[PDB]
Order: C-alpha cells, then structure tokens, then sequence
C-alpha cells in the first residue's frame, strides 16, 4: 500500500501492542449489523409531522420540533418501537475487539459493541450516563459519549435533539472530560464516522485550541465509496486527522460497505505481527531497537535473549541461533547473513551500518554466533570479567576508596562493599544511586532489597547463634541503621518492582524482571535436573558417547549464569539457591569426568566455583565417589 | 559418528547404519541392520548360554535365521548422513572382538526385570 | 504477608506490626467462652472462617504446634481417574455455574476438548465476584492452548486423526486471536484484583519456578523432604480440586517428576549414609503412586529404578493402589475393548496406564484384581504402546510381588492360545521391541508351573498339516506346553539331517538333550572345520563345558579357535589368548559354571581384577562380585 497507509498501520499496532489504543466507533458500525441509522428516525419524525418525507442541521432539528409538538411521550414512543430491536453483532466488532483497545468510545446508543465485548469475554465497564463514571468497577471504560437506553428507552438517556447536542457540554460533564481525556492520553482510531459527521467536526474544534504539538493527530478510518479527494484529505489532515481511506484501499463496489469495513480491519489485524520489515535496513533497525537498551548491561545470558525476541528464535548456550516461532520475515538470518557478507554491509545506510556495527559487537562479546545450519567447531573460552569473581580483595577495597566518575561506578562500588561485608555502606550507596538515578535504577533497587536481606539473615543469626558460635555478642549494625532499614524496607514489595516502572522500560527490559526471584534460576535449574538424570542414566547403563559431551550445556549454563551476575554485579551472587546450583552443576561435570576419565579437567574457574559454592561435605562427597 | 555410542555392558556399539553383506551361500540382504536385547535374567533352557539376543532386520522387517549366519559386510550407510561408514565398521569389527559389534539399537532388558 | 503458613499446618507471625489478629483468632477458636462474647453476625462469620480455615488446614500458631497430622486428601474425581463419574457429572443437568466450571474441567480431562471449551466460553459469557470468570477465561486459553498442540502433534504425527474439525479450529483461532492472557487480570474490575490477587499466578506462563529451585534442598549432603512432599500435595490439591487445566500442562508434569525423583534420591541417600554409619525411609502411598503413574515416563520410572533401591520403598495403602490399578486396567478395556476409543484422551491416558501397569509391580495385587489388570495388559490394550515383548515385560514384572496363579495361568494360556490361532495367515508376525516374544509368554508359564500343560495348545498342534508351516514353527517355541501327543506330533515336522537343522533344532527348543548322533554330527562339523581350517566353534565348547556333550572325543579339535580350548580343557589354556569379553557374553548360569568349575577360576579372577583396575568397569565388577569367577 501507500507509504502514509502503512505508517498509519505500524502506529496503531504499536498502540494495539502497547494497550494504549482507543476505538472511536461511530453509527457506521452499527448500522453494517443493519441497526437503524438516525435518518430512518428523522425521516419518520417528518412524516409524523408533516404530509410525508436530511441536512445536517436537520438532522437535530426535526426531532427538536417533534419533541416541542407532539410531547416527550410521543418522541420517546418513537424512539422505543424504532430502536427496540435486537441486532447480531458484526465482524466488525469482533475485529474492534481483537485490535485489544484500551478503551471503546462510542456515539451510538445500541448494545452491539456491549454484546460483541460480552460474548468475546472482554470486561468493559460501560460509561453511558453520568453516575457510571465514578461508579466504573474497571480501569477500561466502554464510554457511550451520547448515551444509550440500558436504563430505558426513554429520549432523556440519548443524545439525539438539538437540544441535547447544545447543553451537552453542560449535560454531560464528566462523560465529556472523560472522552477528552481518553482522546488526549490515547491512540484514538475513528471508525464509522463520517468526515462531515457532526460528532468529529466538534471533536476537531476541540482540537484546534490544544498545543500545537500537544497531541496525537487521531486516525480516521474513511471507508465511503468513493476515494476521498485529494481537497478534502488535504483539508481534514490539516486538521489533526491521519486518514485511512478504505477506498484507495481496495476496489469495492458503491454499496458494499462491510467489505470496505473489513479491509481496513483486517489490515490492521494481520499486521498486528507483522515485522513490516522487508530491505535490510529495516531488519537492522528492528534488531537495533531490541538490543540497544541491552547495552547498559555488562553481559547478557543467552537463554534470557529468547525473551528479547518474544520466543522467535532460540538462542542455544553454545551460541547458535535457532528458528523457534518467528512465521514473519527471518531477521537473525539475514543479519547473520550481513555480517558474513562484508560486501553486503556497505550496502547499508550510515546510521544503519553504525547500528549493525554496535549489534556485532554485542553478539559477538555475548557469544552468539550464527544459526545452528552454519555452526562449525564452536569453541569459548570462558572468562569473567569481575573483580568480586576472582576475589581481589585489595583492589576492590582501593577502587571504593576512589571517587565515582558515574553512576555505573557507584553501582560497581555497592556490589564491591556488599562483597567486601561491607552491607551498610553498600545499603547507603544503593539509596544514594537510586537518588541520582532506568535500568541502574531498577537494579539498585533489587540489590538493595537484596543487601537488606542478607542484613537481616545476619542480625538475626548474629543475634539469635551469633553469641554462641563466636562466644560474644557481636553487632556489626547499629540499632539506629536497623531501625532505619525496617523503616525504609518495610514498605518495599519487590514482587511489585517491576510493574511500578514506565511501561517503555517493562518492554524494553523484560529480560531483568526475572532478577526479582528465582525464576531467573527455573530454566537453568530445570535443564539441570533433567541433564543429570540423562546422564546418570548413561553411567548406570556404561553407555559412552562419542563426541559433543551431554553435560557442556550444564557448563555453559553454569558460566553463562556467572557472567551475567558478577559481570553484572548483582547482589544474587551470594543467593544459597544460586550455590546449590552451582554447586549441583559443579558435582554433575566432576562426576562426568571422572567416569569418562575410567572409560574434562578442572580449571582456575573450576576451582574457584568449587571452593566458593562448595561446602566442606560437598567436597567430601566428591572426593568420596 | 556423532551419534555413535559403545554399549560397555555388552561391548558392542550403538549407530544408526544399515548394511549390505553377503552370507556365506551368496545370498544378498539389502538395509539390513541388527538389534542387540542384553537378558541376563531371560528364562533360559538347557543349550541356552549367550546374555544377549540379535535379531536381523531386513527393509523393517526381522529375519528368521534358519541356516549358519556367517556373512561379511560389504556396505555400511548411515541414515542420518548417507556416508559409507563400512571402513569404520570393519575397524570396530575386528577391534571388539564380539559377535555383532555395530547393533542399530541395544535393548536393557535387566532395569525393567522384576528380579533388577 | 503479616503472617506465614506452615506447609504443616500453623501460623507463625512476621511483617505484621499491628495487633495480633491470627493469634486472636487461634486463641478465640481454642475457647468457646471467649467466642460466646462476638455479635451474632461475628459469631456467623468466626464459624465461616473456621470453616474455611480447617477445610485448608491451618492448625493453630508455631507455639501451639503439637501432633499435626498432615494426611493429604484431595477432592476431585479427575485425579483418581474416576473417568465413568465424570462422565455421568457431564451428562446430568448442571445447576449452577460452578458446576458447569467443574463440567468444562471434566471434559478437559476426558479429552473432549471442543465441549470443554464450548462449555468455557458459555461460562464466561453466564459469569459476567468474577473470580469463575477469571478462571473460566484462563481454563479456556489453557484449552485452546492444549488444542493447538494436539494439532501440531496430530500433523506432524501412527494414523491420521483428525480429531478437531477445520471449521472449529478456525473459529477457536479467531476467537482466541490477539488473545493476551497477561492483560487479563488487569482487566478485571479493582475489587477483584484486590480480593482475588492470590490468582494472579494463575495468568503466568510458568508458575512453579519457586517451587522447583526449592527442589536443590534435596540435593545437599551435610525437615526439607516433608517440606517438599507437603508443597507438592498443595499444588496437587489447589490444581485439582479447583479445576485448573494447567495441571495437565508439561511444567506440572515436570515438576512432580522432579519433586518425586529427587525425594526418593533424597531417601536412598539417606539410607545408604546411614548404612555406611550405624552398619545396618520414603514410605509411598496411593497419592504418591498415582502422581507417579501420572506424571511418570517410563523412561523416568526406569532412571529412578536403576538410580535407587526402589524395592526398599515400602508401599502403603496398597488395597487403593491396587483398586486405581482396577480402575485404569477397566478404563483400556473400555477403550479398546469397546470402540469408543477417543484420540485426544487416549493419547493422554495412555502413559499414565502405561506408567501404573509398569509401576505395578512393587504392590502386591489381590487374585481377582490381578486377573483383571493381567487380562487387560495382555488383550485390550494397544499394540501401538505395548508390542509383544514390552507386554511380556509388564506382566512378568506382576510377578514379583504375586506369584503367578492359576488363573493367571489360564489367562496366559488364552493369550497363548489367542496368539497361535492368528498365525494361520502366512503373512501375521509377531513384532516386539524388547525381543521377546511367545515362547517368552510359555517359558513363563512354564517356570512358575513347570508340569503345566496346554490343552487347546496341544490341540492345535494336533490339527496342524505340512501347509501352515507358520503355526508349526510358533509351536514349536511352546513345546514344552504341548502334551505328548501333541510334542510328538510336532517332533516329525523338522529334520536334523544336518548340523544346521541341529543348530535351529536347538536354538528354537525342539531338542533338550544331545543324542549320540547329534554328538557326531558336531564331530563330523569339527573335523570338517579342522581339515578346511588351512560360528558355532565357542558354541560346542560351551556345550562340552556345559556337559552337554559326552562324546570326549572334540579334544582333537583343540589348538584354533582360542574359546573352544578354554571350554573343553581350561586347565590346558593358555590365558594370556583370553579374552575378557568372553564374559560379557556368558549369562547368569555360564559364568556362575565357570566360577565353580574349580579350574581356571583364579585366572578368571585374575583377567576380571585388571579388567576392574585398569577400566573401573560396572559390569566386570559386578560379574566378579556375583559369580566371584
Ligand atoms: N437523508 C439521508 O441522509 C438519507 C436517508 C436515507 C438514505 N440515505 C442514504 O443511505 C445511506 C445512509 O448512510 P448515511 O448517508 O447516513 O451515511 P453517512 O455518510 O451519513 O455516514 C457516513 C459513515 O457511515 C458509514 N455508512 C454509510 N452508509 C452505510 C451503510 N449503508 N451501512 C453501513 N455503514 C454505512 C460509512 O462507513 C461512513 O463512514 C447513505 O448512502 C445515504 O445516501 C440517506
């Protein structure tokens, strides 16, 4: 389609994606279920009042007139045996629905898009008179701005006279600064309007007093026979409207209005998926917008990148990638395919060749390589890059001494005092960070919920066994600092962390929210349990394979989980679930070793991990079997 | 020879190949590969001594061995890669010193026993 | 979090600065006089909730902890496979909504799956406190989910089924489309989300992560078990008795095979530390049997065989193991028996039919339960899961706990019997995966009735011609079943002109014992083999070894084939031509012959001490430790 067209696509779904996309659905939609349209009323209204059978103005004044004469009952009669008919609900309203608006508002007084939320189990707590808007049981709001007839189908509870449409500023307040506000927080999507509709033109007028840029221009889904003219479009886009001409989107003929509905509809739902990327620079950008704000961490475990990508490729341990779900355009191929081809990056743009530059550079440094079709003699060494792994104690004593240059210093400072015992300077650094702070932001918080954890655990065997196991009552913690880490801690929900963050961040930074329990630790630790039953079955069995060791994934997983905690310099490294995992994966790769040593040798790494998570009996037990 | 495992209990091994041999009256099998069932506690007879039993299956389906089985491999091809792995067969064979030394599949039958 | 329930049963206060109201209420429980002060409305409430409080078993506080019985019962007829009831709750009017709940769960687990999710969708349009709702829209993507995989598996998977309609799965997949199940409590109104918030775990993908990683307290060497066991009963009770279909899902079926395996490890290390400390403790009962069978593999069942000592697991409640044995072996019948064999619940029940035969075996099994599991193993159920030999494997297994009876006996027969009479088609054979086959089925009768004689077999042999050769080489596998009429009828059909024909003669059962020509025909075979010598070689020598020969005279092919001369004269060998993979080869009997032969046993001992030396081999280990060879 045209460019506009598609644009106007990519940012609804993205709002669709976001819950921030509000659906304007006007009479349109609900005349395509064959619902009376207004004209059928007015016209009956001037039959009643004259000899037989409108203008926009009309449109108000008829039944204006029908009402001064013939009395509220009569217009209310009208009203109740022309309107008093039940409907089916249209795809249309199913395709609404499916868009997962945030909020519904409508100009129609039906309950088709009541009935269609109803039957496709969406809970809309529906907004049509004045008492529901402080009565609404839900955060999501079916807003019927003209009203509706659930309380009766009385002419009081519609907007339809002229009189209504002119005190209903003053009729409807807080419904009007509700639909002002939704429309000012929101995506708003018109659908069933027309262009010259009353309803939109005011809206626009509204419009025309905001900022000049202070809001969202809403998009209008055109869907009349005709392809609007290019006068028109020039003058209502003008005007705030991002127009979405069913017309011009397919060849329809002048009467068939539900498949000019459904055009747009559709479009927008298939597209609901769709990458929208085709060239390869497009590919590189949509692969630069998911790993950019993985830069600000130190190193990414490749089990969380599948997170990163929404399940579309695996990303194994041993740095292959992998097709898992990704039905759309093959991206991770076809950047690995760039990276290959040198001749093919220069084909790039400059922003584009800088970004596909900054993503090799952090694949390459995350060890992710290439697809699993490609993969060859995949070999890496395992190096952590911390000082708080290879315990230099010295040296980070003289590094907090130093004077923080940055934040991630300050960061790297509180994991080195919570290393060094120091957990009440790492305590204060912490809330002194997340002062001056967001992914360092939200980290520090976890690391200080963290660090008063271990704070606790200590005072209270301290405490409790801490006179008797060192003879003394020993209080490295002063009771005003305790007091003042209840106080501060205490209101603190770490389940909670996540959530309370600006929503760009939770879609952005997914990957970390796992840091707030050990779910981080659940697939590592289920792959674990499953490896070492595999491969005690072998040793039962005195099967030996030849080649790829079954318990390398165990390693790599091991090393992948150290990197990214100390790398990362969070405060779980010293969690009594990580040792034991640690510990387990450590006993699992000796116990390997050594029953192909009868038929892997231990490193500076190895050492380390087993003198750090292994307790003395753990050592024993190895030592024994 | 990836996928290639040494079966220690029974020392025989584990891949995924079928042959091509040719018996001693001149008969041709063709896609012929052999299953190894290690019964220390089968029900045994009188003439009964071997721990584990073979069977011969032919186009996916087994063979009645009713005549002396002494054959010779003249073919060896992997599914997984069609590769000729018969040099490596032969290596093995006369390595092991076993009846049998490349089995498509070795069947434990002594953890499922109710005598294990 | 102002207080924290014990897996066992008892409050104990933490993150609650306000006043004390679970103690309150404990010690208002404790004393009706104290009770008798609330208002009638107070008084109503304080019964609801110590109702509710006993119903989810919460005792009294960490103080007033004494003898808790902590006895796990869980309500629900889709863990005990009660498969008819369910039938019949679906079939009668619902008359509530809770009900249709329970019905929509049923038919989950009957593997109606497109009324299961009709019936959701009906929920949740009848529902709108909202917490059926919730659940209703979380069992119905659940549903859908389970849909989609079962298609996937259907596609990519022995027949063609085509158990859902393309017309229904197109109109699921619209309706599920764009489906976020992450936005569904947050859709919900504030005052659900409030008093419903323990739900929310309920939208996650994964919710057992806690739960598992608790798992590694199992692992450590230095109660954690209760604990585990106690957690594992209350995800099995709230998945249940709730009607959550997510307690169908891999991450459950998982997590039990992890909690259970690792519990049984736990115990079986227990005992051998203990073992190894005061030279010389997981007690299973009906719900561990079921999760077992249930959640189990096979594959599983056999690693936590092979890891731990499973026979040193006493079984408890075994009349209701033994009664959900029944239950399972009536269900196959149904299944199979009859034609209402449905795919989507079949593929299901299957494993767990198959986990609970194969588990079976450590339950001891009432006669008539025991004919009744037997006769459903052998006949009703699918050769598709259980070929020949993997049958015989299951009902030997029942052996071990219950000696074979005579109806059990007669059952075999019957199957023998049903066995032979559809080898009158040239082209029906016997296919097994462990090797095993009939003659398995009558060696096994055999054993455990060693004079036991087959009437309608030894018939059948009796009506055998030259034309059916297949029923006459079937038969001659059970020779020692038929009558002997019947052997001797038999007997004339195969000729031992040759030493081939001996050689199958043996090796199918139709000749025991060597007569004097059989031995010269090995002779005449030797001497031909000696003369051309400028298979069956190991086999005679065994043979002389085994005292299955008597001739004396095969000492004169002595000096080629490095295993004959070990056998006919082991004095006379010269060792350092053995080959200790010779007793890799030799079974129970063999080596047990060899190590009481009271010659070459020292050098037997000898080759197996640097075969566990020089390579720490299992199985040379083990040969030496049994046999002693
Ligand atoms: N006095 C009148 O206005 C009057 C009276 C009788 C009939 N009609 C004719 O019948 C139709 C009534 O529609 P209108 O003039 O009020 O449209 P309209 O231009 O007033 O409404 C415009 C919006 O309604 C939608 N829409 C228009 N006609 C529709 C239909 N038949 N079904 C579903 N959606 C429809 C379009 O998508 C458009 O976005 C028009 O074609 C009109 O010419 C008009």
């Amino acid at each position: 389609l045209d460019n506009n067209v598609v644009e106007c696509i990519k940012e609804i779904t993205e709002s669709s994606r976001n819950g921030k996309l509000v659906f304007f659905v006007g009479a349109g939609v609900s005349t395509l279920s064959d619902y009376p349209q207004w004209w059928r009323l007015v016209d009956k209204y001037h039959e009643e009042l004259y000899g037989s059978p409108y203008s926009s103005d009309e449109y108000l004044r008829i039944p204006q007139i029908f009402y001064n004469v013939k009395g509220e009952m009569a217009f209310d009669g009208i009203l109740k045996d022309f309107f008093q008919v039940d409907k089916p609900t249209n795809p249309i309203h199913d395709k609404i629905l499916a868009m997962n608006p945030a909020h519904v508002i409508t100009t129609n007084y039906d309950n088709l898009i009541d009935t269609a939320c109803w039957k496709r189990g969406k809970y809309f707590s529906v907004i049509s008179a004045e008492e529901d808007v402080a009565n609404a049981t839900s955060s999501r709001y079916l807003l019927k701005v003209h009203g509706d007839f659930r309380k009766g189908f009385k002419g009081e509870n519609v907007v339809l006279k002229e009189d209504d449409y002119l005190n209903y500023d003053q009729n409807y307040p807080l419904i009007s600064n509700l639909m002002k506000t939704i429309i000012a927080t929101h995506t708003i999507v018109f659908i069933g309007y027309g262009l010259g509709d009353y309803n939109i033109n005011m809206l626009l007028n509204w419009v025309r007093k905001l900022q000049k840029d202070s809001f969202h221009k809403p998009f209008f889904i055109r869907t009349d026979p005709s392809p609007i003219e290019n006068e028109t479009l020039i003058y209502y886009e003008n005007k705030g409207l991002r127009i979405i001409d069913a017309a011009s989107l397919i060849d329809s003929n002048e009467y068939d209005y539900l498949e000019r509905y459904s055009a747009v509809m559709d479009l927008l739902i298939e597209s609901q998926e769709n990458k929208f990327i085709t060239k390869d620079d497009e590919v590189i950008d949509y692969i630069y917008g998911k790993i950019s704000p993985l830069f600000a961490l130190q190193y990414i475990r490749k089990i969380d990148l599948k997170h990163v990508f929404e399940y579309d490729y695996h990303f194994e341990v041993n740095g292959t990638v992998v097709r898992h779900k990704n039905k759309g355009f093959g991206y991770m191929e076809r950047f690995f395919e760039l990276k290959e081809s040198c001749d093919e990056r220069s084909k790039l743009s400059k922003k584009q060749y800088e970004r596909f530059n900054a993503l090799f550079n952090f694949f390459e440094k995350n060890g992710v390589i290439c697809m699993a079709k490609d993969a060859g003699t995949l070999n890496t060494s395992i190096e952590i890059n911390s000082l708080a792994y290879h315990g230099k104690y010295d040296v980070m004593k003289k590094f907090i001494e130093e004077q923080s240059v940055s934040i991630e210093d300050d960061y790297k400072k509180a994991f080195f005092l919570a290393c060094l015992g120091r957990w009440e300077e790492s305590y204060d650094l912490y809330s002194n960070i997340i002062l001056n702070s967001g992914c360092v932001y939200y980290l520090s918080q976890i690391n200080r919920y963290r660090i008063y954890q271990s704070i606790t655990q200590a005072v209270t065997q301290f405490n409790g066994l801490g006179l008797l196991t060192f003879g003394r009552h020993y209080k490295p913690f002063t009771d005003e600092f305790l007091a003042r880490i209840e106080r501060e801690m205490t209101n603190f929900n770490i389940d909670d962390l996540f959530n309370g963050m600006p929503f760009e961040f939770q879609k952005k930074y997914k990957i970390l929210e796992f840091l707030s329990d050990n779910q981080f630790l659940y697939d590592d630790t289920v792959k674990l349990f499953e490896l070492t039953n595999k491969v005690r079955s072998e040793m039962s069995e005195g099967s030996y394979s030849f080649g790829m060791s079954s318990d390398i994934v165990v390693l790599l997983r091991l090393y992948d989980n150290l990197r990214f905690l100390y790398e990362n310099c969070l405060w779980s490294v010293s969690f009594h679930e990580f040792h034991q995992y640690i510990r387990n994966s450590m006993s699992l790769l000796i116990e390997k070793a050594e029953y192909e040593r009868t038929r892997f040798f231990m490193e500076y790494y190895d050492f380390v991990n087993i003198s750090r998570h292994f307790k003395i009996d753990d050592i024993k037990n190895l030592e024994r079997s | 020879t990836h996928d290639l495992v040494y079966h220690s209990k029974i020392n025989t091994f584990v891949w995924d190949v079928e042959f091509d041999i040719v018996l001693s009256d001149s008969k041709e099998l063709n896609k012929c590969y052999f299953v190894k069932c290690f019964n220390p506690y089968r029900i045994n007879g009188k003439c009964d001594f071997a721990v584990s039993s073979i069977d011969i299956f032919s186009e996916g389906k087994r063979l009645l061995i009713e005549n002396e089985f002494n054959f010779k491999i003249t073919k060896a091809v992997h599914v997984a890669t069609s590769k000729d792995v018969t040099e490596i067969v032969l290596h093995l064979s006369e390595r092991i010193s076993s009846p049998f030394p490349i089995v498509k599949e070795v069947v434990y039958l002594d953890w499922s026993h109710p005598q294990f | 979090y102002d207080y924290h329930f014990e897996v066992n049963g008892t409050v104990v206060r933490h993150k609650n600065k306000g006043f004390g109201y679970m103690e309150r209420f404990f010690e208002l429980k404790e004393s009706c006089d104290e009770r008798s002060k609330l208002s009638k409305k107070q008084y109503e409430r304080f019964n609801a909730l110590f109702n509710f409080f006993e119903k989810n078993g919460v005792i009294c506080m960490a103080k007033d902890a004494g003898t808790l019985n902590t006895s796990i019962e869980i309500n629900s007829l889709a863990y005990h496979g009660k498969y008819d009831v369910m039938k019949k709750f679906i079939e009668e009017q619902s008359v509530s909504i809770e009900d249709d709940y329970k019905k929509a769960f049923f038919l989950a687990c009957l593997g109606r799956w497109e009324e299961s999710y009709d019936l959701y969708s009906n929920i949740i349009l009848n529902s709108i406190n909202g917490c059926v709702y919730y659940l209703s829209q979380i069992n119905r993507y659940r549903i859908y989910q389970s849909i989609t995989q079962a298609v996937t598996q259907f596609n990519g998977l022995g027949r063609h089924y085509k158990p859902f309609t393309d017309e229904f799965l197109a109109r699921i997949e619209r309706e599920m489309t764009n489906f976020n199940i992450d936005d569904l409590f947050n859709g919900m109104p504030f005052e659900f989300q409030k008093k419903y918030k323990i739900l929310e775990f309920l939208s996650d993908n994964q919710f057992l992560y806690d739960d598992t990683v608790k798992l590694f307290e199992l692992t450590n060497k230095v109660s954690s078990d209760i604990v585990v066991l106690l957690r594992l009963y209350d995800n099995l009770r709230f998945l249940y008795e709730n009607c959550l279909w997510s307690v169908s899902f891999h991450e459950f079926h998982q997590y039990i095979r992890n909690s259970m395996s690792l519990l049984i490890e736990k115990a079986e290390y227990e005992r051998t530390r203990d073992i190894d400390e005061l030279g010389f403790g997981f007690f299973m009962e009906y719900y561990d049997f079921v999760n077992i069978s249930r959640h189990f593999k096979i594959d599983d069942i056999k690693n936590l065989e092979r890891s731990c000592s499973i026979d040193k697991i006493r079984f408890g409640e075994q009349e209701k193991i033994e009664e959900y044995l029944v239950g399972i072996a009536e269900e196959i019948t149904k299944q199979f028996s009859a034609n209402g064999m449905n795919v989507v619940f079949y593929t299901q029940f299957i494993s767990e039919a198959k986990a609970a035969l194969y588990f079976a075996k450590y339950v001891k099994l009432s006669e008539e339960g025991l004919g009744k599991i037997v006769k459903a193993l052998l006949f009703y159920f699918p050769e598709r899961d259980l070929d020949i030999g993997k049958r015989y494997v299951w009902l030997e297994r029942l052996t071990k706990c219950n000696e074979l009876p005579k109806s059990i006996i007669s059952i075999i027969d019957d199957f023998l019997v049903l066995q032979a009479e559809k080898h009158i088609d040239q082209n029906y054979s016997e296919v097994s995966s462990n090797g095993l086959y009939s003659r398995d089925y009558g060696a096994l009768i055999k054993h455990f009735e060693k004079n036991f004689i087959s009437k309608r077999l030894s018939e059948i042999t009796l009506c055998l011609t030259q034309d059916k050769q297949k029923q006459i080489d079937f038969l001659f596998k059970l020779l020692p079943l038929l009558s002997t009429n019947a052997k001797s009828h038999l007997l004339s059909f195969k000729s031992v002109e040759n030493i081939n024909d001996l050689m199958n003669g043996i090796r199918i059962g139709l000749i025991d014992e060597f007569t004097p020509e059989h031995e010269e025909l090995i002779i005449e075979y030797l001497e031909t083999r000696k003369v051309n010598y400028i298979d069956y070689m190991s086999t005679f020598g065994i043979w002389y070894f085994l005292e299955e020969i008597n001739n004396s005279k095969m000492e004169e092919f002595i000096g080629m084939d490095d295993q004959y001369d070990f056998f006919v004269d082991p004095e006379n060998f010269d060792y350092k031509k053995f080959i200790p993979s010779w007793l890799k080869n030799y079974n129970d009997k063999l080596l047990g012959k060899i190590a009481g032969n009271k010659h070459m046993k020292h050098h037997v001992i000898e080759v197996l001490k640097e075969r566990v030396k020089n390579s720490n081999d299992k199985r040379y280990l083990e040969i030496l430790m049994n046999y002693f060879i």
